[PDB]
Order: C-alpha cells, then structure tokens, then sequence
C-alpha cells in the first residue's frame, strides 16, 4: 500500500503493527503475532484488518509465513514517520503495536528501546481534527523495565517504584519482556502453568 | 541570524512530512517575506562614495540607518590597507563594531542588514 | 578525550568571570589514561563519576536534582547520526523523568531529529532548554559567510571569550583585536525608549550610549515572543522589550536600561549620564509560510 492508496481505502477498526526491521535484522517471527488474531474462533467479520508499517525489505523476509492469512496489508515506510501513521488512520485503530525489532543490536543496555520510546511518544503527541494522540490504544514492547517509566512522561512517579506499580505496565500499555523469564521460573515450579498460558 | 526566519511553524511543517511544502502566494505569505539580510557593501561604487574618502564610521552608520535603515556590523578591510607600499594581496580581515571615530579606507566593505524592498 | 578537551577549553577559559560552577561528568566508560590526566589538570573544577544517565540511581548519585544544568554532548563522528540522536533524546527523556524542572542543553547531529524534543511535554523552550544542532548551525554559518565573507568569524568572536592581548606595532592584528574585544549581550530596554521607531532608538543608543543595537524580542499574545533583526521604521518599541546589543563589556550594556533624557543631559558623557535614580497563473513559488523560495520537485538526472 502506498500512502495515498492507504488513505483512500477506509480501514477503521484495524490493528497497526509498527516494526523496525532491516535485511540484516533478525527475524522476529511475525506469524506468532498474526496467528492468535486469525483463529477460527472468530467470525469473518470479527477479524481485524492488520496493517504493517515498516521496512519492506524486512517484510519480504517475513512474508513467507504471512501470505496465507485473510486480511493483512503492508505499508512500506517507517513507524517514526508522522505521514505514514496519518495514512493508516492510527487515530481510528483498534490497537497500535510497537515491536522492538532490530533486536540484534546490543548498544549499551537501555539504548535498545530508543526507537520504541520515540515512536510511542510521537504517537501520543499527535493531534487530529475530525481528538488527541493520548486516547489511541498503544501496546509497546520494551526490554528494560526502567524504560517503561518513560512512557507516562506527563505523570510523575518515584524512581524507586517497582515495574508492576508503574502506570504504563498496570494499564497494559507497556509489555516488558522480563515476564517471560518470570513465566520460565513459574513453569519450573509448576509444569501446568506454561501449558495453560500457551493454550 | 544564520538560518533565516527559523520560526517554530517551519519546524512543525518539516516535522510532519519530513519535507518542505510549497505554498500558494497570499498577502500573509508575501508579508512574511519582509525581513533583513546580511550583506556586504563596497564604499567606492555605492552612493556613499564620498564618505569612503577617509570619513568617519559613525557618520556613514547614521546615514545608512536614517535613509536605508541599514545596520552596519563592522568593516571588512584589506589586510594590506595600512601598508604604505603597494600590495596585490586581496585577503581581508574583520573589524567588529568599529568605534565612531574610525577612518574609512575607500577600498573597504561594510557588513550590514539590508531591508527587503 | 577529544570532546572533553574541546568542552573544557571553551567552557573553562581564563577570561570567564563566573568561575564558580563545577563540572561533573557522568559516563559509564572508564576513562583512558590521557583523559584521567586531563581531568587531573582541572581537578579542582572538574569531577568524574562512572554511571549512566539512563540509570536513575546514577542520576541520584551526581545529585542532578540540584544541578544547575545538564549538558549532553554528541558523538559527531559516528556511523549513524540517527542512532546517536535517538540515544541523546532518550537520555533527555531519562533526565526529565527523574527531575522535570532542569535545564538541558543537548547536541543534535541531524536537524530533523529536533522534532522529537516536542514529543516530551516536560521539554520547555521558554524555560531555557535548547538544542545545539551542529549540522544546522555550522552550515548556516557557512552559508551566511557565502553571503558575507567573515561573518562566521564575527559571530564566533562575538559569543566566545578570548584572552586579552596588546599589540603596539601597526599591524592588522591591532584592528582585529580592537574588533574582537567586543562581545554580544542582551538587556531590557528602558521605559524612555517606548513608542519610538527602531532606527531612532538604535541611533540614540549608538551615538549617546555607544552600544550597537542588533535586535529586539517582540512580544504578543496570539504569537509567542519572536526575535526581530533590524526592524524598519514601521515597528515601534513596546513596553518591556528585550534587546540584543554588541558592547565592549557587560557593565557597558546597563546604560541602556538606566537611560532617560528626562533626567539625562544632552552631553555625550556616558559615565555622568548613567544615573541610579532617574524619572522616579497560480503556480506556487514559495513554501507554505513563504519564508523560503520553493520549486516543483525535479529528478536528480535533470540537474546532473
């Protein structure tokens, strides 16, 4: 989809997946994101149109396991572009996903989430004329727990607060990857927990 | 001074689309044109040729400000201007905010803010 | 070592009168021997601590909550300017999150990355937070030198501090130093100048007060404070306007704020003049704003 074509097509009530990929970047396996949204448990009208915003060179690598899905569209570009988000009608989306792709870099420790925080604040700072950017439902993947506290920039909280007490984590806006290690420990303590979570 | 009318709305428009956006001419558009540009004026050929013949800096500053509204930063002057011997060097150095009682070599340039016409 | 050396040689120049402020460096990399030696030379004004401003505990260690300001230096010689700019912006985000009311001066490699600063609501330009855009500023200096040779040298001498030197012999250095002795200052204009045109006030300030008035800050309600360079006859100075001058010293600038004629004589004696108590078809050729020339897009092959 071009910017003009995406703007022309009405695609409200959709799911935007904003990814940061490249030919050198490691594959994140986007199929595991689209499969739960494409379960037969939903009726066809229940299905949410999925639109990807990212580098097309990476999507071509990821496209082999994605073409067999019903309603998936791809808009080449970058998540940090404001016009790209305008065309997608990101103010009308059901959920906007910021994926911490390009993970193969280990630049410093917390600098890995620079792009995710930048894109999140960029979406939050938008204005629309028929609304604001704050009301847009956003889920952002972060790898450092402290970085989560950067999402609610307007609100002030103590630096000593735990990850789970922060507003972005409590509201479900920020997804921290440490929950997977916690799930691993829980699965060690009880094998059924992982089976239930996956099911 | 250096960028030229770096208003925040230009920042916003460049931020939105990462490109400059062409605009239709409007009275407001042509009004935003009226500004001041840095320029260098030569004493010999300009209207103030007489004031270049050793005249004071302040007199020419006042004459430019009163009539043409020209604010003179300073003098861009030949390196060998004070050399009594002839010299073919064309390198010139900068004098910032010269005093009022400054002699003006005829072969000098003046930094100024020229108004738009 | 290079960035610290440049920052220290510009910041800690001997001519500075405001000598009190202490510089505290915070970086996670252990300094090399040359950088340790450089810190040792300025041991009594420069301190170092190992940590990351991303880490809130490290921010608390350097007492950044009570720090006067935070200066963020940029890796100018980096493979990807965008990555460095994003890292610096995220550092700004961390510092603002720890303490929203702190002045931040950050260096930016690319011009288009400054927009992300708007994304931070705690970022305030009016409070004093600014972005030093290296590429924008340098190329603007070079372009304005293309308009007028030596303007870059003029401005560099204006905002920098240089050691005082006396040259007796008649050389071009004499006039160059008489020029560089000046510095660029700003001060509030006196109430006596309200209502006059800019040329009149500039002429009076230059002739009587020996201050070369550069610019005025224009205040309005619908539009924020805007800087005006050499306003013409039509504009009139309002109340409480900031003004940019070029003056030999900072003490010389105050004569603009304390000046009057209701108490000040017609004699050109600035010492005796200054008084503590006084008076009391349809083709588009321009951008959307029209501030720059604009042209229809052309392919690269056309201009090859």
């Amino acid at each position: 989809l071009t910017r003009s074509e995406a703007a022309m097509t009405v695609l409200s009530g959709h799911v935007v997946v904003c990814i940061f990929g490249d030919v050198s970047s490691a594959l994140i396996g986007l199929r595991n994101l689209v499969m739960p949204l494409r379960a037969s448990n939903f009726h066809y009208h229940e299905l949410k149109h999925i639109v990807f915003v990212g580098s097309i060179e990476y999507l071509k690598r990821e496209w082999e396991t994605l073409h067999n899905f019903p309603k998936v569209s791809i808009l080449p570009g970058t998540p940090l572009s404001r016009a790209d988000l305008r065309a997608v009608n990101i103010n009308l989306c059901d959920m906007c996903v910021i994926l911490s792709a390009n993970q193969n870099n280990i630049d410093d420790t917390s600098l890995q989430d620079k792009e995710c925080i930048l894109a999140s604040l960029n979406i939050k700072s938008m204005q629309f004329d028929d609304t604001t950017g704050v009301n847009i439902p956003i889920i952002t993947e972060l790898v450092n727990d402290t970085n989560v506290q950067f999402l609610d920039q307007n609100n002030n909280n103590n630096p000593d607060t735990e990850l789970y007490l922060t507003q972005p984590f409590a509201c479900g806006t920020a997804f921290a990857v440490s929950v997977l290690d916690s799930l691993m420990s829980a699965t060690y303590f009880n094998d059924n927990i992982l089976t239930l979570i996956r099911t | 001074l250096v960028t030229g009318g770096a208003t925040p709305e230009l920042e916003a428009l460049i931020a939105e689309e990462n490109a400059l956006r062409g605009g239709y001419s409007t009275p407001q558009t042509l009004a935003n044109r009226d500004r001041c540009r840095v320029a260098q004026l030569a004493l010999l050929d300009g209207p103030f040729a007489d004031l270049g013949d050793g005249g004071c800096y302040g007199d020419l500053f006042c004459k430019a400000l009163k009539t043409y509204n020209m604010l003179c930063f300073g003098i861009y002057r030949l390196r060998d201007a004070h050399l009594s011997t002839p010299s073919q060097c064309t390198k010139r150095y900068v004098i910032t905010n010269p005093p009022y009682e400054f002699e003006l070599v005829p072969t000098d340039l003046i930094f100024c803010l020229m108004q738009f016409d | 070592l290079e960035s610290v050396s440049n920052f220290l040689k510009a910041f800690l120049h001997k001519a500075r009168d405001d000598v009190n402020v202490e510089i505290v460096f915070l970086h996670n990399i252990s300094p090399n021997l040359e950088l340790e030696a450089l810190f040792k030379r300025h041991f009594t004004q420069v301190e170092f601590y190992q940590g990351s401003v991303l880490n809130p505990h490290d921010l608390a260690r350097v007492k950044i909550e009570s720090a006067d300001a935070c200066l963020i230096l940029a890796n100018k010689y980096c493979a990807d300017p965008d990555a460095e700019d994003a890292s610096n912006i995220m550092r700004v985000i961390s510092i603002k999150n720890y303490h929203p009311k702190i002045r931040i001066i950050t260096q930016m490699l690319q011009y288009h990355n400054k927009a992300h600063l708007l994304n931070i609501p705690s970022w305030n330009w009016k409070e004093g937070d600014d972005a030093i855009c290296l590429a924008e500023l340098k190329l603007g200096f070079i372009a304005q030198s293309c308009l007028a040779q030596g303007l870059s040298t003029m401005l560099a001498n204006l905002f920098s501090m240089r050691s005082f030197i006396k040259i007796e012999e008649d050389t071009w250095q004499k006039y160059y130093l008489e020029g560089v002795s000046n510095e660029m200052y700003t001060e509030y204009l006196s109430s006596a100048f309200v209502g006059l045109s800019f040329p009149t006030v500039c002429e009076l300030c230059f002739v009587k007060l020996k201050l070369l008035m550069i610019a005025i800050e224009y205040k309005s309600a619908n539009r924020e404070s805007r800087i005006l360079i050499n306003p013409g006859n039509h504009l009139k100075i309002q109340e409480g306007t900031l003004g940019f001058f070029i003056a030999s010293d900072a003490k010389e600038v105050k004569r603009a704020f304390f000046y009057c004629k209701a108490c000040h004589d017609d004699i050109t004696d600035p010492k005796r003049i200054k008084k503590c108590g006084c008076k009391r078809s349809n083709v588009k050729k321009y951008d959307s704003t029209g501030m720059f020339h604009w042209c229809a897009p052309k392919e690269i092959e056309k201009v090859i």
